[PDB]
């Protein structure tokens, strides 16, 4: 049954690892646990939808599923505001129904199914240094995830479209109709910088290039789906990788740690995928808010912002970043490179115009700077708002905190998951993954260093 | 054979707990200060001590509870429950903190108890005393911490309370006041500190990854057995590794224990010798001709000029709650700030 | 090994639940009426949520004599806590 | 003088991690 | 067979019957109101 | 053929010092850091981390000694701006603005993952067990965490930690007083890991230096009875397991060597990654518990705990720190 | 000390007429203020402008005078600047904003009087803290 140590070789802990060589029981533990993450979000949905304030912002009510599902346009209106809240439960409602089909089908596959499925079918049944049967699976996964990107695309373009903060008006649920297909337009986020200024991929702006990507990256899965199902590796292919279960698993596991910390910086940093509208404004733009809500009451009250001078002798409000664009001043110096529909009116060729900030600031402006400036993504881990010296009485960490630094521990950890599978793989393949041969020790073989 | 003969026999009996000679100091004095402790945290205010509540009956939690220190009047006192300050009032000498004294002066003795165990049970079984002399650096700690330091300074106040945030706030009023991160022996026992831990874990991850193949698992820790002749992993291979990898490498296993042995040691007297040095309040707080380039020069600025500043802003923002017996009354516009914030 | 029965054989018969199905529930209520009734309060001296401060008061009551802190602390829980 | 000595100090820390590194004793297998 | 009461009986019992004291008196705790 | 002979050198075992690919990566980004460290250490200007036209001097030449010296991060109005030598119009220009601090830091954080890497390459080359690199990724977290990680978070390498002993100082009770560092959890399952290392170390080496087999006299030195690459054991584990299991009980004694060892690795490394992720975690804002006038008496007056003195502390910290930076109430990064 | 009928009465109005809040009205005044003040008046200070708090004399020295439960309601529905001679409800949360201001959409007159007991009782509760930042934390 390979149920113990003795037969299986592997201890409780490692439990899983007796898995490797059973196909059935390995199909059932893979369906069983996507069971699992259906039901957490449809669980999960219907527990933020139940405690759920239509009139509060989603991002003080410690949403994290209901602000995905609003980004997609569903159950808001103009502003971020919910017109419907069905939506939400519908979602939630038929992802506990597939969970439980999903934990069903498990559960089957795993107790009740045969434990490898290499005798009732050849499709079903694999071997994991068969590197044909593993392209086979692996363009067949790469096609399931393109018509999932063409399914954004479609929802984007045919069945709603998607919620637009940069919208014109003040953001609202807009169709698509203009994807930008230009592959470098596309292509030249992949090869932008990381750093300050470019972001590289978190710096998309705006809906029409998201559209556009994910109608690229839709036909490029389904075809490189059909290249692995009609190809199998080349020499080179086969000459640099390790062919076996353990070493497929730390590839996948590197991939999504790198996808965790990308991830972990598109939530902090950017606010077209991810609307303050739902959730909240990222640390640039509560800093920019908090220099944009001062500068707006001092000009209120006479002071010329142009020609104020902090104590260091920059300005106190404007000042110009190392390139001279005409930035806020102080600290938020940092945040120059933030862009947000709300400060987007006041910033002219050169920067943040005068002009503009002298006669043009509407009052929503201003509301949504001391909102921003005051719901910015500092807690605690009790969640209390605010900067650590704060007191208790405002209960709020923003989603965007929850996000960055769950996903951030989840990409580190799977990195050193990564790291401990690949060395194994690469240890058991080589053959001294249990350790060293006493008569065949290699560095006894080997001359001495001095 | 004599009623002491009889005694030694049955204290040295083999049994799940071992009780010995040394159990009589021991088990007392540790079993009176662990629940000395957990009283304290559960139901033992600092109101009158402090102004603080520190225990779970008054809403604390883990990190926030403490059995916190006797009041600065009361000096270096002992704080006998049938003492002059309590007189036997089991109540009133829980309101003035002599759960305080009781738990230094039960761990003191306890901790005693626990070495003399040591070699005890060396002496038994028969090994070299190597633990005993190892377990003298946190003795070492205890005693320059909780005893030599608030000897030197006033009174019992300005000693660690019992508590995690307790224990934090002495953190924060060493960097404060003592400037302990510039001291020298701070860094030193820093330097075991992290050096032991890291010791620890290169050891650990060595051995592990060096294992000769003893079984076909591969779960490899039923491959040992206790009583084999052999050594469980190669040290020429990790030898060979190191080696290769970092330039210097073990090559005797009784050094490289003995040194695992001597880096936090070492690391932990050295820090104690430190805590003595504040005790005196000798700080290594400033340097003097920093401070003089800095008073006549004001464009000359290091961290070490900004770590000054912050010790300025703790010291102030901190010293009325902190000491409440001085009656400090900072008004607003003497407590130095920066611009804004 | 060393001439006691071991945990895993204890804790496991019927005989030690028959006991212990008493005795721990009794322990439980025991420290439950222990803080209800309030007895922790007057054992061990610990202020009530309306005993910090008298109704008016803002001050703390310190104690700043060695030899008569408990006079000093009787003197404050006299003026109504 | 003072940066001279912590630069001379330093050099000697150097050159003694040169010296440990490839003229140290040779650890020979018994 | 095995004698009942010993000094692992002792160590056991006086670490064990003021914990669930304690337990108790914490538990009663989390139900006070100021 | 030249390309398989440059790779039979890479790959040697008997190189003095192993390189391999992820060496010759490693190499001359290590190489190129130390340099420049101790080229800024000892002689680079002073620089403007604030932004704010405050120079701080940082190399021994202009009035440090090794205590205070640093190499200082770079400016606070180039933030997350990449900053190469071509990037500034001059060196003097790119010295103002602390251009050495993210030389140093990319090319240090580039060689010490390439030295995990290495780890690892050497462990397949020799036949070893793979996860030397593992135990090694916890400080290497470490670092990532104080020197980008953070700066990621706050939108600055201005505020990610000084390459110098005060500076680290300051990166501290800045951090306690922005973040209450001491009051997370993360951190403090960190402090447990470095005093259980610390601890275990001692005991590990204690219990096998009281456990060693008698082979010299009392004239020599105890380490010479143990040969370099010989067979048998040279401490007795059943007598080191007798008196641990003697000193608290048996059953919290090991008496597997491989068990011990591996606890000896896990506990000090997974006690360091959660203090690693507890400073990144914190980098995105998510803070330390916050306890201040959480004990309400039955009026309403806030009863002061040990976290409010914390409190008091961390409020002077926060008052003071970066004292003419700031223009707005709030310290929002 | 405990929270007594002469801690919860403050003055109704500007004449001298006084009102003796419930414990009940206190409790859902404070719930109310931290749902829908406290993230910009957390501790009686304004963050989005620190010139002004809510401390009892500030808000007697307002125009019109807002130091009892009238002239807060008052505030709640029609607020001005500090002279009275602006009125900033496109800025400030009130019951003519509720469209724009969401939070104030389901908020009754007695929840008005809760939030404005809630404001008149905390400065007699904790003395200079209330308004007074983080010099008194
Ligand atoms: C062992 C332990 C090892 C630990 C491994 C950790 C390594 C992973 C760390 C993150 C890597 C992914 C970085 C990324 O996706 O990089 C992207 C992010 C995004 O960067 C930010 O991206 C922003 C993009 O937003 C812009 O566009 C947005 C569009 O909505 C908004 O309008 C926003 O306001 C506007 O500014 C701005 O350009 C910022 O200036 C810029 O810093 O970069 C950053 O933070 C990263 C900064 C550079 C890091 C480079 C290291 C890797 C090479
Ligand atoms: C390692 C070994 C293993 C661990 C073993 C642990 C065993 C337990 C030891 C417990 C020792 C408690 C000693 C208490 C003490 O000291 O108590 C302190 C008292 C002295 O009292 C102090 O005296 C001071 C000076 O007073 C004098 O000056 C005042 C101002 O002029 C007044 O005039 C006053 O009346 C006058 O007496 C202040 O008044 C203080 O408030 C008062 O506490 O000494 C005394 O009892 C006796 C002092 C003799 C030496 C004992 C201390 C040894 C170490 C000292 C370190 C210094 C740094
Ligand atoms: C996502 C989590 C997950 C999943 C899917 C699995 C799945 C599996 N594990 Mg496993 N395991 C896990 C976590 C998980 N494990 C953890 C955390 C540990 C460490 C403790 C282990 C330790 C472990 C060991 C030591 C072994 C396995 C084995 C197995 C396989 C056979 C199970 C078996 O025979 O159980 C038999 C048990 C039962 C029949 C008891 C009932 C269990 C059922 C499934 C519970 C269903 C509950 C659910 C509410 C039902 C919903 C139905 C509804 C949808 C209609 C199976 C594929 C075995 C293996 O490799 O097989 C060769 C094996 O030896 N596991
Ligand atoms: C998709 C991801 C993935 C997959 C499929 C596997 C699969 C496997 N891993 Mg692996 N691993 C992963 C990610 C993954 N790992 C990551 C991210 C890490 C880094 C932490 C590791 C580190 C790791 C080690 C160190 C080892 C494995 C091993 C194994 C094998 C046996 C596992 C087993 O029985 O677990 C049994 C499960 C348990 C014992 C439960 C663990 C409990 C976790 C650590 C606590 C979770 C805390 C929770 C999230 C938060 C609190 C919850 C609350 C209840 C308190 C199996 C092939 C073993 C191996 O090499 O076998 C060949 C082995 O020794 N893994
Ligand atoms: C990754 C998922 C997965 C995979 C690879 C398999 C694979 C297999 N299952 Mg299995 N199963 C699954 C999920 C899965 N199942 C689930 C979720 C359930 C619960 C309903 C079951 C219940 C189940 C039973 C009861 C039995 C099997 C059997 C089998 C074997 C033969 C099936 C066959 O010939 O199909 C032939 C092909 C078809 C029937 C076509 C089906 C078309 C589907 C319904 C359309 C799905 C559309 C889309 C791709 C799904 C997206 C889902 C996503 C949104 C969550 C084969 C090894 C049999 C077996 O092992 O017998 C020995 C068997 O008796 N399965
Ligand atoms: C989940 C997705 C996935 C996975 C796992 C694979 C897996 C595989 N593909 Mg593949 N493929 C995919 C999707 C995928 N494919 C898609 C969508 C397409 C269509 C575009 C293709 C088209 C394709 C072709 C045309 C070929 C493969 C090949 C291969 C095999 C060798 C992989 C290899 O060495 O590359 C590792 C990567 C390299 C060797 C490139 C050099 C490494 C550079 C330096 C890395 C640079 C990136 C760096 C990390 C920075 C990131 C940012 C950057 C994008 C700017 C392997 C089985 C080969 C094969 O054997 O075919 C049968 C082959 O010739 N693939
Ligand atoms: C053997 C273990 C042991 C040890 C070493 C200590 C040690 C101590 N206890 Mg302690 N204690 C213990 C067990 C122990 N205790 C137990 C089991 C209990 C529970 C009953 C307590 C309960 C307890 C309380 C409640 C208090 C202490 C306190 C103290 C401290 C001061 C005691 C003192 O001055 O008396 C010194 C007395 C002696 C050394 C005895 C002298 C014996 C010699 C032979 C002389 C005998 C003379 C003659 C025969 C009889 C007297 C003559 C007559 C005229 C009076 C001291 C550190 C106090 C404390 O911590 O203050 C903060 C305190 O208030 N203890
Ligand atoms: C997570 C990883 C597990 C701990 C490893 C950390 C140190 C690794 C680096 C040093 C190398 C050390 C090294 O080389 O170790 C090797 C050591 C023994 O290797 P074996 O080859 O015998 O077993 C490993 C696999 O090959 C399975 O057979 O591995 C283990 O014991 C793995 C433990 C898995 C047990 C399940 C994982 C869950 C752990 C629970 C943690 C709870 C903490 C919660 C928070 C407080
Ligand atoms: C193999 C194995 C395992 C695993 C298992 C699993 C993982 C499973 C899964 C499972 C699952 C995954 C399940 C699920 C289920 C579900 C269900 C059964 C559901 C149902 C639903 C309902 C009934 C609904 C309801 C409703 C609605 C309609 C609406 C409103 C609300 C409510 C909720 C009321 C373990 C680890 C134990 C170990 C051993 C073996
Ligand atoms: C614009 C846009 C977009 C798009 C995007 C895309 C289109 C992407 C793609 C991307 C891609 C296309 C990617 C790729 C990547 C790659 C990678 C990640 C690689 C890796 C590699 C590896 C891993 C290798 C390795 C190696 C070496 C280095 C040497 C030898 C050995 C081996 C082989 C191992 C989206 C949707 C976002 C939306 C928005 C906008
Ligand atoms: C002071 C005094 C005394 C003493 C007493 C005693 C000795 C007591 C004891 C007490 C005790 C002895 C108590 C106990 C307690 C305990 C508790 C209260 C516990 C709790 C626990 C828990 C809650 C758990 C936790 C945990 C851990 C730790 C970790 C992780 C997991 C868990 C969560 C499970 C005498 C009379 C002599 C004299 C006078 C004075
Ligand atoms: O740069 Mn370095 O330390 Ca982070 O918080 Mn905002 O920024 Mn500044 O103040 Mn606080
Ligand atoms: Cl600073
Ligand atoms: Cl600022
Ligand atoms: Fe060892």
């Amino acid at each position: 049954t390979n149920r113990d140590q003795e037969s299986s070789g592997f201890a409780w802990w490692a439990g899983n690892a007796r898995l490797i060589n059973l196909s059935g029981k390995l199909l059932g533990a893979h369906v069983a646990h996507a069971g699992l993450i259906v039901f957490w979000a449809g669980a999960m949905t219907l527990f933020e939808l139940a405690h759920f304030i239509p009139e509060k912002p989603m991002y003080e009510q410690g949403l994290i599923l209901i602000p995905h599902i609003a980004t997609l346009g569903w159950g808001v209106g103009p502003g971020g505001e919910v017109v419907d809240t069905f939506p939400f439960f519908v979602v939630g409602v038929v992802h506990l129904i597939s969970s439980a089909v999903l934990g069903f089908g498990g559960v089957y596959h795993a107790i009740r199914g045969p434990e490898t499925l290499e005798e009732y079918s050849s499709f079903f049944g694999y071997d994991w240094k068969d590197k044909n049967k593993m392209t086979t699976i692996l363009g067949f996964h790469l096609i399931v995830l393109g018509i999932g990107a063409l399914l954004l695309v479609a929802k984007a373009m045919f069945f709603g479209g998607l919620y637009d903060t940069w919208a014109p008006g003040g953001g609202d649920v807009r169709v698509i109709t203009n994807p930008t297909l230009d592959p470098r337009v596309i292509f030249g986020y992949l090869l932008k910088s990381p750093f300050g200024g470019e972001g590289w991929i978190v710096s998309v702006n705006n809906l029409e290039d998201v559209v556009g990507g994910h109608i690229w990256i839709g036909l490029i899965c389904i075809a490189g789906g059909i290249w692995h199902i009609l190809t199998t590796p080349f020499g080179w292919a086969r000459r640099a990788f390790i062919w076996s279960g353990e070493a497929y698993l730390s590839y996948s596991l590197g991939a999504l740690s790198m996808m965790g910390f990308i991830a972990t910086c598109f939530v902090w940093f950017n606010n077209t995928v991810y609307p303050s509208e739902f959730y909240g404004p990222t640390g640039p733009e509560a800093s920019q808010a908090q220099a944009m809500t001062f500068l707006i009451r001092d000009q209120k009250l006479g002071a010329n912002v142009g020609s104020a001078q902090g104590p260091t002798g920059l300005g106190k409000y404007l000042m110009r970043s190392p390139t001279g664009e005409i930035i806020f001043g102080g600290e938020t110096m940092r945040f120059w490179d933030f862009r947000g529909p709300w400060l987007e009116p006041l910033r002219g060729p050169n920067g943040l115009d005068l002009n503009k900030i002298k006669n043009d600031i509407q009052p929503w402006q201003e509301r949504r700077a001391a909102e921003y400036m005051t719901h910015a993504p500092l807690g605690s881990l009790n969640s209390v708002g605010g900067v650590a010296t704060e007191i208790n009485s405002v209960n709020f960490v923003s989603p965007r905190s929850w996000l960055a630094t769950s996903h951030f521990v989840l990409a580190f950890f799977f990195l050193v998951g990564h790291l401990w599978h690949a060395g194994r793989a690469r240890a058991a393949a080589a053959g001294f993954e249990k350790g060293i041969d006493r008569e065949s020790e290699p560095v006894l073989s080997m001359p001495s260093l001095d | 054979r004599g009623w002491f003969d009889i005694l030694d026999d049955w204290l040295k009996r083999d049994r799940f707990v071992f009780v010995g000679w040394s159990g009589i100091l021991l088990f007392p004095c540790a079993y009176l200060a662990l629940g000395g402790w957990l009283t304290g945290t559960t139901f033992v205010t600092s109101w009158y001590t402090h102004g603080l509540a520190s225990s779970y009956l008054e809403g604390c939690n883990f990190l926030t509870v403490a059995v916190s220190t006797p009041a600065n009047s009361m000096g270096h006192s002992l704080l006998l429950l049938w003492g002059p300050e309590a007189q036997g009032d089991f109540t009133r000498w829980c309101q003035l903190g002599g759960l305080w004294t009781f738990i230094a002066l039960h761990g003191a003795f306890g901790l005693i108890g626990f070495m003399l165990r040591q070699f005890e049970i060396a002496r038994l079984v028969g090994v070299r005393p190597y633990n005993a002399i190892a377990f003298s650096a946190p003795i070492a700690v205890f005693v320059s911490v909780f005893l030599i330091y608030p000897l030197g300074q006033s009174s019992w106040f300005f000693a660690p309370s019992f508590g995690v945030a307790a224990i934090f706030r002495f953190l924060l009023f060493f960097q404060g006041f003592h400037n302990w991160t510039l001291n020298p022996f701070h860094m030193m026992g820093v330097a075991g500190v992290l050096g032991g831990a890291l010791l620890c874990a290169i050891h650990g991850a060595t051995v592990e990854n060096t294992l000769f193949q003893d079984g076909e698992g591969a779960s490899t820790f039923r491959a040992f057995n206790p009583t084999q002749a052999e050594e469980t992993y190669s040290m020429v291979t990790a030898n060979r590794f190191w080696s290769q990898i970092f330039g210097i490498a073990f090559s005797n296993k009784r050094w490289l224990h003995f040194f695992m042995l001597f880096v936090p040691v070492t690391g932990l007297w050295m820090s104690a010798i430190g805590v003595v040095g504040l005790a005196l309040n000798l700080r290594s707080y400033d340097f003097i001709s920093q401070e003089i380039r800095a008073a006549e020069d004001p464009e000359f600025e290091t961290f070490y000029t900004k770590n000054l500043l912050l010790n300025e802003g703790i010291r102030a923002w901190m010293a009325p709650q902190d000491q409440p017996h001085e009656n400090f009354v900072f008004p607003e516009e003497v407590l130095p700030r920066g611009n804004a914030l | 090994t060393t001439g006691e029965r071991p945990f895993s054989d204890i804790i496991t018969s019927v005989r030690y639940w028959v006991i212990h199905s008493i005795t721990i529930p009794a322990l439980f209520i025991a420290g439950w009426l222990f803080v209800s009734t309030g007895l922790a309060y007057d054992v061990f001296g610990t202020p009530r949520p309306d005993s910090y401060y008298a109704q008016e008061q803002r001050s703390i009551p310190l104690v700043t004599d060695r030899f008569e802190a408990k006079q000093q602390v009787e003197t404050f829980l006299e003026q109504l806590k | 003088m003072e940066t001279i000595t912590y630069v001379f100090i330093f050099a000697c820390i150097i050159a003694l991690f040169f010296f440990a590194i490839f003229f140290r004793e040779p650890p020979r297998i018994t | 067979s095995y004698p009942i009461f010993t000094v692992r009986w002792v160590a056991v019992h006086t670490l064990a019957v003021p914990t669930i004291f304690f337990l108790g008196a914490i538990a009663a705790m989390q139900f006070i109101q100021r | 053929n030249l390309w398989e002979r440059f790779c039979n050198w890479v790959t040697s075992t008997d190189n003095r010092l192993y390189v391999g690919w992820f060496g010759v990566i490693m190499i001359p980004t290590l190489l190129a850091a130390t340099i420049c460290f101790v080229i800024a250490f000892i002689a680079a200007p002073p620089v403007d981390i604030d932004g704010i036209r405050e120079p701080v001097s940082g190399s021994l030449l202009y009035g440090n000694n090794i205590i205070t010296g640093a190499v200082v991060p770079s400016s606070n109005a180039i933030g997350l701006h990449f900053y190469p030598i071509w990037e500034a119009a001059s060196l003097d220009e790119w010295l103002y603005n602390g251009g050495p601090y993210q030389l140093i830091i990319f090319h240090f954080l580039l060689g010490a993952s390439c030295y995990m890497g290495r780890q690892w390459e050497l462990s397949y080359r020799l036949g070893m067990r793979p996860w030397i690199c593992v135990a090694y990724s916890a400080p290497l977290a470490s670092a990532f965490a104080v020197f980008l990680i953070y700066p990621i978070g706050q939108g600055s390498f201005s505020d990610g930690m000084p390459l110098g002993i005060s500076g680290t100082f300051n990166f501290m009770i800045v951090f306690q007083a922005e973040h209450n560092i001491l009051m997370h959890p993360f951190h403090q399952l960190g402090v447990a890991g470095v005093f259980g290392g610390a601890l275990f170390c001692a005991m590990h080496g204690s219990l096998v230096t009281s456990s060693l087999i008698r082979e010299t006299t009392e004239t020599e030195s105890a380490n010479y009875g143990y040969k370099f690459g010989q067979e048998e054991e040279t401490y007795n584990i059943v007598a080191a397991h007798g008196y641990f299991g003697r000193l608290i009980f048996q059953y919290a004694s090991f008496n597997n060597s491989r068990s011990l060892h591996f606890f000896l690795a896990a506990w000090p490394v997974v006690g360091v990654w959660f203090t690693a992720l507890g400073i990144s975690t914190m980098a995105f804002n998510l803070n330390g518990f916050n306890f201040n006038h959480s004990v309400i008496d039955a009026k309403g007056n806030v009863i002061n705990t040990w976290a409010d003195i914390i409190n008091r502390a961390n409020l002077g910290m926060e008052v003071m720190h970066e004292r003419n930076a700031h223009n707005f109430p709030l310290d929002l990064a | 000390a405990e929270l007594t009928p002469e801690v919860l009465t403050v003055p109704l109005n500007s004449e001298g007429k006084t009102i003796t809040l419930t414990e009940k009205q206190y409790l859902e005044g404070k719930r109310l203020f931290q749902y829908a003040c406290a993230s910009c008046h957390v501790g009686g200070i304004t963050k989005t402008n620190p010139s002004l708090d809510l401390r009892t004399e500030t808000l007697a020295l307002a125009t019109p005078p807002r130091d009892n439960i009238e002239g807060l309601v008052d505030y709640m529905k029609n607020p001005t600047t500090y002279d009275g001679e602006q009125e900033i409800a496109e800025v400030h949360p009130s019951l003519r904003s509720a469209d724009i201001f969401p939070k104030m959409r389901n908020l009754t007159e007695k929840d008005l009087v809760a939030i404005a007991g809630h404001i008149l009782v905390e400065p007699k509760i904790l003395g200079d803290k209330w308004g007074g930042g983080k010099v008194y934390y």
